[PDB]
């Protein structure tokens, strides 16, 4: 009778059939992570093609249902997740040209090669380039490589970006949305709840206030970084002015992990290096996994299934059957999880193991939910919880409790500052750039700007906001910030920004409620049943309900919190305040290194 | 610390069984009395050992100063159960009958629950008399009568002679009305601001001689000695010369044996738990039981039996319990549906395919079958049903439900807003716990008027030889001796 | 008779010492759910028993208090604490405790 019952029945049928097909396709994807054989990949592509066909067919059947006559909140969320059609809303010709341009993007990004003045060296994409960047500090070499890559990629990409903005605002109209930025923000759409509804511009207001409260601290840290660079290059940095774009620290302006040898305050004393300790103890990957499970039991998370240790790959089975080992572990459906590592006995491998363990635990938590909401409430929850697991593992207090570190060890202020600086500069260098590109995509897809006010405003804004000056001026036909793998197939950086802020908030709330004393950093969250239940009561929810109620349960406030950025680097900032008296404050936009 | 001396009580510990006056009567009564010349273990405490309260522990004391109080009675006298106290002080009774954990002596650690309390007068009756060694003779009788805890008393002074051969009459006192259990007993000596005779009273008939004033001057046992038994039978304290037929002697049965036929019915209970080609939930199987064997070991040892919960009949007191027909239905589900199997509860499978009624008596058993009813690349043989009009009636089959309809619009086949209720049930050997194929059988109990021929092993016991035993040959109950015969039985 | 065995201890099935609920380890007590939805055989009947001891003891409860002045050396019917009977009541020189 009522459309709600028809929607429910369909939803049940779709959930069952799609969970079966998704289990098949996830088995195919896991065998893709494992094998690379031609028969395997033929099975995998046929499985994913049939899954896509089934999803499109079910969407076509479900297009009949209306939108107003739904009153259940879970049913409303299911309808919102279901009604997303994407490229199916357009015509066959539009779909074919879209998939052809996606294939062109993939091919050019995979086969992009830049030639140095000597043609005998072919810089093969990111591999090799990243190694040269990390192990060499040659201004001419790195600047020329980046300049050539930009002058090629952006020159090819300029008209296709305009094609993309036109097509994507057309998709937004097909979804009855104002723009593609709002289309992305539809993942943060809350409707039908009193004192609980938040629209898309609320996120814009939140990012504006976060920028307002981080401007001085970001200015201070950028000034310290540029002072460190000046101490190694005295005639290449304007201290009173901003820092050039080719001096952010890495090849894309994304990471700041390269600024580690010349940025550590006390390089003489060694950092926390337990790798020698597990080399002494002769640790194994299986025992590291068991220790991770023991830690998760200490945080009261449910035990891993026996199939998890039975079926899942843990160590490399020879070299003839090569395996890719990017850090990722998704469920297969119906309660099956697996993991893939290029594991060794070091610290970073254990860190990513804990990250994917948090990923798998979050994936298991919502397993009682149906398929359409079988995901995080956003696009970065799993990454954020993996990061908070990794940080919980990173604290030396956890090492002391586990016994891998000798008990006769004394914590030192300089060592704390070094660890905090490393674990900060590894993530926070990406924070200015992720919204620096996300806001620009937002505004370009808004339609509020003309065509010939893009590169100049790009550079001027990044200088006046963070201190990123263009060393080599370029006209409006370039796409220098669009030479990344993430933007190759139109992937939003909203996920990265929300991961960075949400993981912070999670760990700060956990340490606050873990009866900790002293500095919030260097504190583990383990052997705490109360905090473990605090995790679980929102882990079991997932996409079923918006993040705001789980946020008010975890921390106590309803909107996004700005405290974690300030209170996570407090020792570094307090130590920098006294040293700020001898370091100039501020940057000048008009100053560029090539204006002589 | 305390000693462990052993002595003889002689004649002592005689109380008034009733509250009726008897004058110059030789009335004979049988109750919990102290056997005459029965050895009583006497502890000299200067400690506080444990003593099992079995059949009316009796107490006495011949001290020189007030050191002993605190009578406690309960099962293990600790561990959160009701253990009570009869601790006293020389103002009032100071009854402390409540539920405690530790008291050591009012004086207690945990309040917990509590019950009857009563204070009227010093229960120990602390009077010094004239001499210093008045001994405050603590004769009391504590016993359990249908939950009515009885207490007697007699403060008859003695002079030096402990456990004296002089007679005494224990007058009754107040009694505890607490309907609790008692297993052990300890004397919780009081805290500072020749004392123990535990004469357990086994049941035995007693002949009591009353004075003209109603006092019990003398008594004689009825089973202590042949002369005592003769006096008991004659109902007099004097017996003339001659032979007296007192009672009869029999050899008590040393053991009891139960015999029954070969119990060979051989129900295919193992065969119904291993028929590989099972039936899905949409069409659950059903079997009829008659002249079977109720071997519940397979239900108990075979298979991990992940599900064992049931609410109607205890699965422990079931081997001997015997019916005629049992409705057992077999089907395969995942982990969570096994838990959802219950009487009067929600759940898609339990609401649309098989509903357990509220008045369902029986036990639902499910175990783990991860490799039998599953295979790689897909197990599509198993089916299930998902849609119907409303809640399914208990014990209902809805096979061939055609095609489910919705939207109040005519439909012809599997298409728009009209789908086939038989949705795929994909089974793979790589499901984690919650989705692993779980095999469940629901077998129901019915109190059947039909002859119950499935009653279990019947407890066949070996039958000794040449020994007086209680036999149960094929239901022939009786007592006697058994020996090999030379009969010519047809 | 007249016994209370209040205890929540796991009643094992078979011989294993299992504790908890589920496989061959059972809780001593199960649900007593009461709803207006069952039949007369499962309706929540609230019953109370009354137990008395009609024995030769000083009666504490006596019902409707009716007392007639006691007479002596005369043929009368006595109802002392329910001791119905007939006879001549004369004061005695016994040693009643």
């Amino acid at each position: 009778s009522t459309t709600e019952e028809q929607a429910k029945t369909f939803l049940e049928k779709f959930n069952h059939e799609a969970e079966d097909l998704s289990y098949q396709s996830s088995l195919a994807s896991w065998n893709y992570n494992t094998n690379i054989t031609d028969e395997n990949v033929q099975k995998m592509n046929e499985a994913r093609a049939k899954w896509s066909a089934f999803y499109e067919e079910q969407s076509r059947m479900a297009k009949t249902y209306s939108l107003e006559e739904i009153q259940n909140l879970t049913l409303k969320r299911q309808l919102k997740a279901l009604q997303h059609s994407g490229t199916s809303a357009l015509s066959a010709e539009k779909s074919k040209r879209l998939n052809t341009i996606l294939n062109k993007m993939s091919t050019i990004y995979s086969t992009g090669k830049v030639l140095d003045p000597n043609t005998q060296e072919c810089l093969a994409l990111e591999p090799g380039l990243d190694d040269i960047m990390e192990n060499s500090r040659d201004y001419n070499r790195r600047l020329w490589a980046w300049e050539g890559w930009r002058a090629e990629v952006g020159k090819q990409l300029r008209p296709l970006y305009e094609e993309y903005v036109v097509l994507e605002n057309e998709m937004a109209r097909a979804n009855n949305y104002e723009d593609y930025g709002d289309y992305w923000r539809g993942d943060y759409e809350v409707t039908g709840a009193g004192d609980y509804d938040y629209s898309r511009d609320q996120l814009m207001k939140d990012v504006e206030r976060t920028f307002a409260e981080i401007k001085p601290l970001y200015e201070q840290l950028h000034a310290y970084v540029r002072a460190k660079l000046m101490h190694t290059y005295p005639s290449y940095i304007s201290p009173t002015g901003c820092l050039p774009a080719h001096l952010l620290g890495d090849m894309w302006g994304r990471f700041w992990t390269n600024l580690y040898s010349l940025t550590v305050p006390f390089e003489h004393k060694p950092s926390i290096d337990v790798t020698e300790k597990m080399e002494n103890q002769s640790w194994d990957a299986e025992r590291i996994f068991k220790e991770a499970e023991k830690f998760f039991v200490s945080i009261s998370l449910p035990y891993m299934t026996q199939g998890f240790w039975d079926n899942s790959m843990l160590t490399e089975p020879g070299d003839g059957r090569k395996v890719v080992c990017h850090p990722t572990a998704w469920d297969l459906g119906k309660g099956d999880f697996r993991i893939k590592m290029c594991t060794k006995v070091t610290m970073d491998d254990f860190l990513t193991a804990h990250h994917e363990m948090g990923h798998i635990q979050y994936d298991m938590a919502y397993a009682a939910q149906p398929y359409l909401l079988r995901n995080g409430a956003n696009e970065g929850f799993h990454e954020a919880v993996g990061e908070i697991m990794s940080l919980s593992a990173a604290t030396p207090h956890y090492l002391k409790a586990l016994g891998l570190l000798a008990p006769d060890f004394h914590e030192d202020n300089e060592t704390e500052i070094n660890f905090l600086l490393k674990q900060a500069l590894t993530i926070v260098g990406t924070l200015p750039f992720t919204y620096m590109l996300e806001k620009w995509r937002w505004m370009v897809f808004k339609g509020e700007i003309p065509k010939q006010q893009w590169m100049e405003k790009w550079w001027e804004m990044k200088r006046e906001i963070v201190g990123v000056v263009e060393p080599l001026p370029h006209d409006e036909t370039y796409c220098d910030p669009a030479c990344l793998f993430h933007v190759a197939e139109d992937y939003s950086f909203i996920r990265y920004y929300t991961r960075t802020i949400y993981q912070f908030q999670f760990h700060e709330a956990l340490c606050k409620t873990a009866k900790h004393e002293g500095a919030l950093f260097k504190c583990d969250i383990s052997n705490s049943t109360e905090a473990g239940q605090r995790l679980l009561q929102m882990l079991r929810l997932g996409k079923s309900e918006p993040w705001t109620l789980a946020l008010e349960n975890i921390v106590g406030i309803k909107t996004m919190d700005v405290k974690p950025l300030l209170n996570y680097f407090e020792p570094l900032f307090t130590w920098l305040k006294e040293q700020n008296r001898n370091s100039f404050v501020g940057w000048s936009t008009e100053w560029t290194p090539y204006s002589d | 610390t305390t000693t462990q001396s052993y002595t003889n009580s002689f004649t002592r510990g005689v109380y008034y069984p009733d509250k009726v006056f008897r004058s110059s009567v030789l009335h004979l009564t049988q109750d919990l009395f102290l056997p005459f010349f029965s050895n009583v273990t006497w502890f000299h405490a200067i400690d506080n050992p444990v003593l099992p309260f079995n059949d009316g522990v009796y107490f006495a004391s011949t001290e020189k100063s007030n050191i002993i109080r605190g009578w406690i009675f309960g099962t293990t006298l600790d561990s959160k159960t009701q253990s009570l106290l009869i601790v006293n002080n020389a103002t009032n009774v100071f009854i402390k009958v409540c539920e405690f954990q530790f008291c050591n002596d009012g004086v207690y650690s945990s309040a917990n629950n509590c019950t009857f309390e009563y204070v009227s007068q010093p229960f120990l009756m602390d009077l010094e008399g004239k001499q210093g060694n008045f001994k405050n003779l603590r004769e009391f009788v504590f016993k359990n009568i249908d939950g009515y805890f009885k207490i007697y008393s007699k403060h008859t002074p003695i002079i030096g002679r402990d456990f004296p051969q002089g007679f005494s009459a224990l007058e009754p006192l107040v009694d505890l009305p607490i309907g609790i259990n008692i297993t052990r007993f300890q004397t919780l000596l009081a805290l500072n601001r020749a004392d123990y005779y535990v004469g357990y009273l086994q049941p035995r008939t007693f002949l009591l001689k009353y004075n003209e004033n109603g006092t019990i001057t003398d008594a004689v046992d009825c089973a202590l000695d042949p002369l005592s038994e003769t006096k008991c039978t004659l109902k007099s304290f004097t017996v003339e010369k001659g032979i007296y037929q007192t009672s009869n002697f029999r050899v008590q049965p040393t053991e009891s044996i139960v015999r029954f036929p070969n119990v060979t019915n051989l129900c295919p209970f193992h065969e119904v738990f291993n028929a590989t080609r099972f039936a899905s939930v949409y069409a659950w199987n059903r079997t009829r039981i008659s002249n079977c064997v109720a071997d519940y070991s397979v239900l108990y040892n075979f298979a991990p039996f992940f599900a064992f919960k049931c609410y109607g009949v205890s699965p422990t007191k079931l081997n001997d319990l015997c019916f005629t027909n049992v409705y057992a239905d077999s089907f395969v589900i995942k982990g969570n549906e096994v838990s959802q199997i219950a009487p009067g509860q929600t759940g898609n499978i339990a609401d649309y395919n098989y509903k357990l009624p509220d008045d369902f008596t029986g036990c639902v058993i499910a175990w783990n079958s991860n490799k039998l009813d599953s295979k790689h690349s897909g197990n599509y043989d198993y089916w299930y049903r998902l849609f119907r009009k409303s809640k399914l009636k208990p014990f209902e089959r809805d096979i061939s439900t055609e095609i489910y309809q919705a939207g109040n619009k005519p439909c012809k086949g599997k298409g728009p807003n009209c789908y086939f209720p038989l949705q795929s049930y994909g089974f793979r050997p790589t499901y984690g716990v919650g989705h692993q194929p779980y095999r469940v059988v629901v077998l129901s109990f019915e109190l059947l008027h039909a002859p119950a021929t499935v009653c279990g092993p019947k407890k066949s016991t070996n039958l000794v030889k040449n020994k007086c035993v209680n036999f149960n040959f094929n239901g022939l109950t009786g007592t006697g001796v058994l020996t090999k015969s030379n009969k010519k039985f047809l």
